[PDB]
């Protein structure tokens, strides 16, 4: 099993991204969480390398119907939750 | 995709300090403080 690490400026990207619903969707702000926390627990783990590339060896995958993506990379033993960008 | 967000994943994947790797419980009890 490889090791599941977040870094913490994911938190910063989220946020980010919650300002364009809360207070007028923030029904959104759970929808596109669980769904993050999805890509992130089961869709990646699942198979990691068979996500689109993003640039160079990072991945990404997106958290549809948002256009934002969660950018990843894949070693042999870990896999690390980069970004939570616009797309 | 924009240079911004390249050197942002970069430096990210970069970061070696190892306190700022929250594992994925601890990241996300920390999420649900807030606006939770
Ligand atoms: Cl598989
Ligand atoms: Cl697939």
């Amino acid at each position: 099993t490889r090791r599941l690490r977040v870094h913490n400026g994911v938190e910063d990207d989220l946020f980010e991204a919650f300002s364009y619903y809360a207070d007028a969707a923030p029904d959104q702000i759970d929808r596109l969480y669980n769904l993050f926390v999805d890509a992130v627990t089961k869709r990646i783990p699942q198979a990691p390398n068979a996500f689109a590339p993003l640039f160079k060896h990072y991945r990404h995958i997106y958290l549809r119907p948002f256009r934002y993506y969660v950018a990843y990379r894949t070693t042999d033993e870990a896999i690390d939750i980069l970004a939570v960008r616009h797309g | 995709i924009s240079e911004a967000n390249q050197a942002l994943i970069e430096a990210r994947a970069n970061d070696t300090d190892d306190a700022h790797w929250s594992t994925i419980d601890d990241f996300d009890k920390r999420i649900r403080a807030r606006l939770g």
